[PDB]
């Protein structure tokens, strides 16, 4: 009856699917704070989780973060006070409403009560880099609470490197989230299976969290498609409703380069019964993906189109060039709204011609694009690297930095006693050495 | 290390004098500096001689998302002509003597920003000076060209880099063998100062102080990598070597490295192949050439450097 | 600064460029003076002719009075066109003087210019339209830009077009002499030429160097003219020499040779892509070189240049000119 | 109608450290004049003397009321019914909220006790709209 | 004291030339009480704006203001303005006289994507009783959900004919006099757009006029509007074929510095007058346009006057050893 | 009044839609049980989007409908207020519905939807999922925030084929006694590109104008080059003859240079008489020269290019 990524939400931080690293670190933080208060905040302990009054979460969609704080939060006995982007918090509101909270506690934490906690609140600041324009100063009220709360407040958001969020750097513990690991995913899902009455290949189970990106709230929902869609399933049934399902709701972007890279549809009998027409067609059922899922992997084919004569490495050499040629025209296309016109050509150029010169037999297997996750490497690094720019700005553009800083990793890692003596002797603190030491690594 | 040793002063320049003499001569009415447009390579030592001519001119205590100085301000446009047109014309209201703007890398400004920056100079050219310091002044409109001094940056000789090289060692307590280590990093850098000298902390950090005819030349993280590219492109020119040259790809633009910069060497350190012929070479700049444009054309950048490196595979092969 | 202490005062003054000019003299005596498109490469006299224009019809009196402009530096979003600008246009004629009434002929309209109209957003010049056409009775434009391409049709199509040609070298050397006399200028010869030809076009230039040079001049007090080497050097031109190497360096040479000559110009040698340009000059001049030279030649600057514009690593594009251009 | 999945708290009556009452209007006027002082109001109930501060940054605010019962309008007659000391703060913002029950009793009930939520209550002929407040921490 | 081309705007669709199969179409929808929603697309000065303009006086006659909302890329109109105001007056009936309201929305095409999906979902709720006409450049600029949503009018270039009608209207009501081949330079030269006509007409209705009864010749028009003429252009090709490259590098820069001419328009005038010889191999009309066509492209970003020049020297002279 | 037959024959029930069996058998299936997933539909224009969704509403709710469905498409405020309190209120609104129901919200031209309404959207649809669910129309996906995404399950939709755009064709000309012609058909179909909504729009139109359905009268009320002349022009065994083709059946007769390139490219890709490799070389050029057109060189010039390089090719 409900959406399954409901009913089968983690009920204790013992079901959150990774991360378990970064949710013990939450989860000692939130245990500490009493102490970190009777302290002043001033004893950063073994873990740093010391000098913070909130903690910043932060990583992709559906990873578990919301899971995390509020179940953290209801593991120590701590009664929950939420906001979210669907509230207003206005620097005005926010200061006419949790302000109060601060330094409060739960009158329901008194009809509920051994609970030691059960009389405090943590306050759970959700989607905060969703605070847009109907939060006007709603980020620097948020961040000037950091500072002067007297309850555990837990602030979450999906990036972390934005310019919106810079008025939260230095004041609070930020612990990431990284997309959990494919296992923990493969083994949570089988689990759901099971329950759900039915089996998948591990190879589609596979495929499926390599398509999410590690959205685990996804894979839940698009898993279950399957039972929504058929009316009853069968003993033979599963083997065969995961075709259906695969190559239309699930995996449709692989079906997609699947016939694309056919050979089968250009030589000249199939030629004419899945016309230029139709080959072109493909591509608008997910011009998306469609041109990313070609340059992924129409290197890794056994052609059987090529020329006589012609080398496997020479037809790719030209799908290369097109390809390059179709990015061309892909930047002007979403360079103005106004410029759709120019999608039957992005086909051509992105993947039906690339395709028709070394389709054939497939010889690996249908990948998901690497580009987009690649595209999350080097963007979230141009966000640290940047930030290391403007620190040592004072000693080169951003660009001669990262091809200049060579040196500077060997004096600050080069051994790792003249600790202090490097290091201090850079102009450098705690974070413009955790933060160098991102990059760097 | 190298912001250490760097003239903090004209008096201190000991690079090209022609320039050196020329910026003290201009600096003989600190109260009328016509605009200046600084060209030339990278660490030729011109942003220095920027930063040291503003102390010579105004105080020297003028060292200080914008870099602000009691004096001056430093633009970098890393759209971007409305900070342009409207930071300036703010900055404008220093009159209530005028005051200095840097504009790093004038070309990274778009010709519908440069004509807003160019008719802002023309407007209060009278409170505001700008110093323009850039590569190449190809990108840059003529209305500016007239409106500033055309001053180019020539890089140091091979000679005259290694002298102020041993320099360094002589306060760093360095032990030079020879001068074959120094005029070996000259020509090694081939004139970036900014390299020349990181390069001689480099392998001067790694010979323990002591510079050995054995000299393990500098060799950064990505430069290598790049090498060792060039070389699976020249053994192994197959379609399932290009898969491999991906994944190097994929990974040097991940770890924040320019595609044009990864294009620029690899372009070059396959003309320095002996086992290569005049054809398979002047076929590789030709197509780097074109997938050069492409790259300036475009935005997904491996798709343009990987149908560089098949072009290249097949030229070979 | 010469330049601006030079700008043509009266529509006499600007000579260059006249094909234009006087036509606008002869439409200055009636109302049903068209919306104008003043359009051609840098400084050829295009904000000259304007302000002339309107000091020769309105006198410094209605001047400020009746005359709204916006250039780069001014902020024309679609929120400016459909608001300030609307508003003066659409406005009603401000009253002359009396004596304005007796010197100037007071036409019963305004006058908006938008200059460097070249660099509008095609969504602002869209607003401008309408608004341009309706209010004809009252309200004319006057867009100038470098690139008729860069205007909208629609409006390029409403305003009278006016081409202003580069400038001749017979039609600069008349006001550049001008200038040397009113500024005793020791020049010599080949100094008066050089400098239009190391600034085809863009008198500002030609005249920019004329100040920053003279004024160069006189520091060695020596008397001494001012030769033509003597410019160049401040124009970023390339020695005629460094030059010749180059050409000799690809009549003959290998591969490696260039490359490894080409690395040396770029290592600090002026980083001036204008190789091109004088490589160009060169080759098409020069008596001893084939047409079928010449023809294959044409086309590799061409290729190379336009290459160029395109934000591309000068070096790398001038490596390979040098190298095709010897194959042939 | 909404669909709202109330968390059903379990009031209990409870034994108070005291137990006050006075007119609603000058509660209201007493919770209204204090909260420009204050983010927080303390309520001191000591000595059978019902005493509210609030210590700000421009200044203090003292008032002080002591328990009588004048025949002549019984309405006016301000109660107090200690059996212990009590000393709780609360939040200048949530009184400035009870108070707008003001409107319904021309009296109102407080009890307060150190270990459990303030109750303030109005009076309805057949009724009461009592509100439960939590202190601030110590 | 309106210039010209604003001074002879039609006042009544009868007035409008070279458009009929629309304007005939259109009314008779209006008389069969049919009109679907309209779309008027189509190059500059061409009639579009006029047509309306026309089609809705005709139509109100005076009630015109009151029965009529027009919006144009000089006003705002953004998503706020079609659920508000626009769908204001789709949704609400006339004060005055009874029947369907009209909506105008001028260069709709230059609206942005999200403006257009909201006009269009207003256009499909009150389609049962307001009509909306859409006038644009190009129909590609406008969303395919909002042209699907209506009937199209394409208004082509003014043909020879009605532009030399128009031509004729001009020279009665203004004492002016225009050659024979003179008119047809004007007409080869405003490529089907009736507003450079009327613009260059009035260009030489205070140029040349001194005993007010002058003859406007072929050159005051090719000069007027700074285009080349045949003997000039058709001479610079000569050159090029012939002549030495040094001697040709003079002619065309003499012929375009000493006529304030720009190689775009040379090189356009040379294809034509190119594409009527009868060349000997195909592939000298082929690497001909080619080269051609790479170098007007070139220009249309700026390039390098000079060497494009000489590139078109070159690509024509090349081209030609066949 | 004037009913459009796009209006007139929508499709009143899943059944009805002529979409892409697969996927709308998967909306038939939920409609019968009721586990409705917020959704995405996304895909090119006219194709069965929006009717889908508002067919799967009614067999869910039924009588329902009227309470239980809330749409808000471009021309309806949906800014971070209405999302923060319409939209909110509506998913904490009490209707008792059958076991397997929930409330619908339909949100359509969801790409028009500013990113931080959408933000602000998020969290409603997540707690509120047990009583309301939603439905998001587009054409671009890629521009709902990836939040909403992973909240909920995606339903791409491809253009219709000729087959299926023929069918409900034929079904509206029937029901409108329109006299038609095979040829007459086929240029509505090969204008419309897959375009449902289009090729009714145009047959309509056609008939408005003509009565009778022929290809002649079909690309009268089109006005675009007709194929025919394109076409012999493309084939034309001397480059002379295709450049007159363009110099006076093309050019002469004021047709737009971007009108040309585009049926140019139509007309190519259906040229079975040429190979599949020959055909991609040429759109390769026509695309070429069509960018040149959009970047403002749109002369007569580049069209003469464009066919001397597809010689070029057809000679090679
Ligand atoms: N790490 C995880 N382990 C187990 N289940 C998970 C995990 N992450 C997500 N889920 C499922 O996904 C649903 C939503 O996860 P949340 O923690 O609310 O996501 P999130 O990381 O806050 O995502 P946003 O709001 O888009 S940033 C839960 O109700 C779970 O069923
Ligand atoms: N035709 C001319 N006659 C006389 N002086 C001229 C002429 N053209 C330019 N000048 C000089 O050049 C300077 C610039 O002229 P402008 O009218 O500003 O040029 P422009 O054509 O508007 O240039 P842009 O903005 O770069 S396009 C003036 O101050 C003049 O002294
Ligand atoms: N078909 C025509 N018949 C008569 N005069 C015309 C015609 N087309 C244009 N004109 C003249 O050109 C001027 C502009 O015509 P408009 O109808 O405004 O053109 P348009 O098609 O709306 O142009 P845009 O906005 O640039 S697309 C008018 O004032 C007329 O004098
Ligand atoms: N598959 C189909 N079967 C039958 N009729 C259809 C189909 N697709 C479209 N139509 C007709 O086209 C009209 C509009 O289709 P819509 O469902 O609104 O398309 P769409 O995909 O939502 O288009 P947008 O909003 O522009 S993306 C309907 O009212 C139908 O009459
Ligand atoms: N004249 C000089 N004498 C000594 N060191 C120099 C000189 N010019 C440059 N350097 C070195 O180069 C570094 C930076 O180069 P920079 O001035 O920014 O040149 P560019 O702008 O060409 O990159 C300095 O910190 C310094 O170590
Ligand atoms: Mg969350
Ligand atoms: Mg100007
Ligand atoms: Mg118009
Ligand atoms: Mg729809």
């Amino acid at each position: 009856d409900k959406l399954w990524t409901v009913k089968y939400a983690p009920t204790n931080l013992q079901q959150v699917c990774g991360n378990k690293g970064s949710v013990m670190k939450l989860k000692n933080w939130l245990a500490n704070w009493e102490n970190s208060k009777k302290n002043s905040f001033k004893h950063a302990g073994k873990d740093g989780s010391g000098v913070f009054r909130a903690a910043m979460l932060y990583g992709p969609p559906g990873i578990g973060k919301t899971t995390a704080a509020h179940l953290v939060a209801q593991e120590l006995g701590y009664d929950i006070l939420e906001q979210n982007a669907s509230d207003v918090r206005s620097k005005t509101l926010l200061n006419a409403g949790v302000k109060n909270a601060l330094d409060n506690m739960s009158v329901v934490g008194y009809f509920k009560h051994q609970n030691l906690n059960g009389k405090h609140f943590v306050i759970i600041m959700d989607e905060v880099d969703g605070m847009s324009g109907g939060d006007r100063g709603g980020v620097g009220q948020l961040a000037q609470f950091c500072r002067k709360t007297s309850t555990p407040l837990i602030l979450i958001c999906n990036e972390r490197n934005l310019p919106k969020m810079r008025p939260f750097d230095r004041v609070c513990l930020d612990i990431q989230f990284r997309r959990p690991d494919a296992n923990s995913i493969k083994s949570r899902l089988m689990t759901i299976a099971i329950r759900e009455k039915f089996k998948l290949d591990p190879n589609v189970i596979d495929r499926l969290i390599q398509t999410t990106r590690g959205d685990i709230r996804q894979v839940i929902n698009l898993l279950s498609t399957i039972s929504t869609t058929t009316k009853t399933i069968n003993h033979e049934n599963i083997n065969e409703i995961s075709k259906a399902w695969e190559k239309n709701i699930a995996l449709k972007p692989f079906d997609i380069a699947h016939k694309m890279l056919d050979g089968q549809i250009y030589s000249d009998i199939g030629s004419r019964n899945f016309t230029l027409n139709d080959k072109i067609a493909l591509y608008f059922d997910d011009f998306d993906f469609t041109p990313l899922m070609i340059q992924e992997n129409y290197l890794s084919t056994r052609p059987s189109v090529l020329k006589p004569g012609q080398s496997h490495l020479e037809a790719v050499a030209e799908a290369a060039n097109c390809i390059s040629l179709g990015d061309i025209v892909e930047k002007k296309i979403r360079s103005s709204e106004q410029l759709w016109s120019l999608l039957p050509l992005h086909a051509v150029l992105s993947s039906v011609y690339p395709a028709s010169k070394v389709a054939g037999h497939m010889a690996g297997r249908i990948n998901f694009t690497a580009w987009l996750g690649q595209n999350s490497k080097s963007a979230k690094y141009y966000r640290l690297l940047q930030e290391i720019h403007y620190h040592t700005r004072l000693g080169x553009x951003x660009x001669x930095x990262x091809x200049x800083x060579x040196x500077x990793x060997x004096x600050x890692x080069x051994x790792x006693x003249x600790x202090x003596x490097x290091x201090x002797x850079x102009x450098x603190x705690x974070x413009x050495x955790x933060x160098x030491x991102x990059x760097x690594x | 290390w190298v912001d250490k040793y760097r003239p903090k002063s004209l008096n201190a320049l000991s690079h090209n004098e022609e320039l050196t003499n020329f910026l003290k001569s201009l600096s003989d009415q600190p109260r009328d500096l016509p605009h200046l447009l600084l060209y030339g390579p990278n660490g030729t030592g011109k942003k220095t001689r920027c930063m040291a001519l503003l102390e010579s001119i105004f105080g020297p205590g003028v060292y200080r998302n914008v870099v602000s100085s009691p004096y001056h301000l430093e633009i970098t446009p890393s759209n971007d002509r409305i900070v342009i047109q409207e930071l300036l014309k703010e900055v404008a209201q220093m009159e209530q003597r005028y005051k200095c703007v840097i504009i790093n890398e004038a070309n990274s400004l778009t010709k519908d920003a440069q004509a807003a920056l160019r008719r802002t100079m023309e407007k209060y050219s009278k409170n505001i000076r700008l110093i323009m310091v850039c590569d190449s002044m190809s990108p840059i409109i003529a209305p500016i060209k007239s409106q500033c001094l055309l001053i180019r940056c020539p890089a140091p000789s091979d000679s005259e880099i290694s002298t102020i090289l041993s320099d360094v060692v002589t306060n760093e307590r360095i032990q030079l063998e020879t001068k074959d280590i120094l005029k070996r990093i000259a020509q090694a850098s081939n004139g970036n100062l900014r390299v020349s000298l990181l390069m001689l902390e480099s392998m001067a950090l790694n010979n323990e102080l002591a510079l050995k005819s054995s000299s393990p030349i500098i060799k950064p993280d990505w430069i290598i990598v790049i090498h060792k590219l060039t070389r699976k492109i020249v053994k192994e020119r197959s379609v399932n070597s290009l898969i491999e040259c991906r994944a190097v790809l994929y990974d040097l633009l991940a770890h924040c490295i320019p595609a044009n910069i990864i294009l620029k060497e690899l372009t070059f350190s396959l003309l320095d192949v002996e086992t290569l012929n005049t054809t398979n070479k002047s076929s590789i700049i030709e197509y780097s050439s074109v997938f050069d444009e492409r790259l300036s054309l475009g935005n997904k950048a491996i798709f343009h450097l990987e149908g560089f490196i098949a072009k290249v595979m097949c030229c070979l092969d | 600064p010469w330049v601006e202490k030079y700008r043509p005062k009266n529509l006499d003054e600007v000579t260059a460029q006249d094909h234009a000019v006087t036509v606008l003299k002869k439409t200055l005596k009636s109302a049903n003076l068209p919306h104008m498109l003043f359009y051609g490469p840098p400084g050829t006299g295009k904000t000259s002719t304007i302000l002339a224009l309107t000091k020769e019809l309105y006198g410094p009196d209605l001047m400020k009075s009746r005359i709204l402009e916006l250039n780069a530096s001014d902020e024309r979003g679609i929120s400016i066109v459909r608001e300030k600008v609307k508003n003066f246009a659409r406005l009603t004629v401000s009253k002359p003087s009396k004596h304005d009434l007796e010197n100037y002929p007071c036409p019963p309209y305004k006058i908006i210019i938008l200059d460097e109209a070249d660099s509008m957003t095609a969504d602002a010049q869209s607003a401008l339209r309408r608004t341009m056409e309706t209010y004809s009775g009252v309200t004319r434009f006057c867009l100038i830009c470098n690139y008729v391409t860069r205007i909208i049709d629609p409006l390029a199509s409403q305003c009278s077009k006016f081409r202003f040609k580069a400038l001749d070298a017979s039609n600069a050397i008349d006001r550049l002499r001008f200038i040397s006399e009113q500024e005793n200028v020791k020049c010599d010869d080949g100094v008066l030429e050089r400098i239009l030809d190391i600034s085809a076009g863009d008198l500002r230039r030609g005249i920019t160097l004329l100040q920053s040079a003279s004024k160069g001049a006189q520091y060695l007090g020596d008397g001494k003219n001012i030769t033509s080497t003597q410019v160049e050097e401040l124009a970023g031109v390339v020695p005629h020499d460094i030059l010749i190497e180059i050409v000799e360096k690809v009549k003959s040479g290998d591969f490696d040779e260039i490359k490894k000559y080409v690395n040396t110009f770029m290592k600090s040698g002026w980083s001036a892509a204008s190789v091109v340009n004088q490589l160009h000059e060169y080759y098409i001049t020069n008596d001893n070189f084939d047409t079928n030279f010449k023809n294959q030649i044409s086309w590799l600057l061409f290729t190379t240049d336009s290459r160029l514009n395109n934000g591309t690593n000068e070096h790398i594009q001038l490596l390979n000119l040098l190298v095709k251009i010897s194959q042939l | 109608l909404m669909d709202i999945d109330a968390d059903f708290l379990k009031i209990e009556e409870l034994q108070y450290d005291s137990t006050l009452s006075l007119p609603s209007s000058e509660f209201s006027k007493i919770v209204r004049d204090l909260s420009q002082l204050s983010d927080s109001i303390n309520i001191m109930i000591t000595k059978e003397t019902i005493k509210f501060v609030a210590d700000g940054d421009i200044g203090s605010g003292s008032v002080i009321i002591k328990p009588f019962v004048d025949m002549e309008h019984p309405e006016t007659s301000i109660k107090l019914e200690m059996d212990q000391p009590v000393d709780l703060t609360f939040g200048a913002k949530y009184l400035l909220d009870i108070i707008k029950g003001s409107s319904l009793s021309d009296r109102v009930g407080i009890r307060l006790s150190s270990e459990a939520p303030a109750l303030f209550q109005f009076d309805l002929k057949s009724g009461f709209l009592q509100f439960f407040l939590a202190p601030k921490f110590n | 004291n309106l210039p010209w081309v604003e001074k002879y705007r039609p006042e009544t669709l009868d007035e409008v030339y070279g458009q009929n199969e629309v304007i005939t179409t259109v009314r008779k929808f209006v008389d069969e009480g049919k009109l679907p929603h309209l779309l008027f697309y189509g190059p500059p000065g061409t009639g579009k704006t006029s047509t309306i303009v026309a089609l809705a006086r005709e139509i109100y006659g005076k009630n015109y203001s009151n029965m009529v909302l027009e919006l144009n890329a000089s006003d705002d109109r953004g998503i706020d303005v079609v659920r508000n105001q626009i769908k204001d007056f789709a949704s609400t009936r006339q004060i005055f006289s009874k029947g369907f309201k009209l909506i105008i929305l001028d260069e709709a095409d230059a609206m942005t994507n999200a403006a257009q999906n909201a006009l269009r979902r207003v256009i499909e709720r009150y389609t049962k009783n307001t009509r909306f006409c859409v006038l644009a450049n190009y129909a590609h600029k406008l969303t395919p959900a909002l042209l699907s949503q209506c009937t199209r009018f394409r208004f082509q270039p003014l043909p020879q004919e009605a532009i030399e009608r128009r031509i004729a209207n001009v020279l009665v009501h203004e004492k002016l006099k225009l050659s024979p081949n003179a008119e047809k330079a004007l007409i080869e030269l405003s490529n089907g757009d009736m507003r450079r006509v009327l613009n260059v007409l009035q260009s030489c209705k205070a140029t040349l006029d001194n005993p007010d009864e002058d003859e406007i010749s072929d050159d005051v028009i090719y000069e007027c509007c700074g285009a080349p003429r045949p003997s000039d252009l058709k001479a610079v090709l000569k050159s090029i074929l012939e002549d030495d490259w040094g001697t040709a590098h003079y002619t065309l820069n003499k012929v375009r510095s000493a006529k304030g001419l720009a190689l775009i328009d040379l090189i356009e005038g040379i294809v034509k007058i190119l594409e009527d010889y009868e060349l000997q191999n195909e592939e000298t009309r082929v690497h001909l346009l080619t080269k051609l066509a790479d170098i007007e492209y070139s220009i249309s970003k700026g390039g390098n006057d000079q060497i494009q020049g000489s590139a078109v020297i070159g690509a024509i002279k090349a081209s030609f050893e066949n | 009044l004037q009913l459009p037959w796009v209006e007139k024959y929508r499709p009143q029930v899943l059944s009805d839609i002529v979409g892409n069996k697969e996927t709308i058998d998967r909306l038939q299936q939920i409609a019968k049980d009721g586990n409705m997933p917020h959704m995405i539909i996304s895909g090119m224009p006219g194709i069965g989007k929006t009717t889908s969704v508002h067919c799967l509403a009614h067999e869910l709710l039924g009588r329902s409908y009227a309470d239980g469905v809330l749409e808000l498409n471009a021309s309806d405020d949906r800014g971070i207020d209405v999302v923060r309190n319409q939209i909110k209120h509506f998913a904490q609104k009490k209707l008792h519905l059958p076991p397997g129901k929930h409330k619908i919200v339909i949100l359509d031209e969801a790409d028009s939807m500013t990113a931080g309404a959408q933000q602000a959207l998020r969290r409603t649809m997540e707690l509120y999922s047990n009583s309301t669910r939603f439905a998001f129309a587009c054409n671009q996906s890629n521009k709902i925030i990836e939040p909403l995404q992973s909240q909920c399950a995606i339903l791409r939709y491809s253009k219709l084929s000729d087959e299926d755009v023929l069918k409900r064709l034929l079904q509206i000309i029937k029901l409108e006694d329109v006299k038609y012609t095979n040829d007459g058909l086929e240029a509505i179909i090969f204008t419309a590109e897959g375009d449902m909504r289009q090729a009714i729009n145009n047959l309509q139109s056609t008939v408005a104008g003509h009565g009778l359905v022929n290809a002649d009268n079909v690309f009268k009320i089109v006005d675009s080059p007709h194929p025919l002349i394109v076409k012999k022009m493309l084939l034309a065994s001397n480059l002379e003859d295709s450049i007159q083709i363009l110099r006076t059946d093309l050019w002469k007769k004021g047709y737009s240079s971007i009108d040309i390139v585009t049926t140019s490219f139509r007309v190519t890709k259906n040229l079975a008489q040429v190979k599949e490799s020959v055909r991609l070389e040429m759109i390769k050029e026509i695309g070429l020269t069509h960018m040149r057109i959009l970047e403002g060189v749109g002369t007569y010039l580049q069209l003469a290019s464009m066919l001397a390089k597809i010689h070029k090719l057809n000679n090679k």
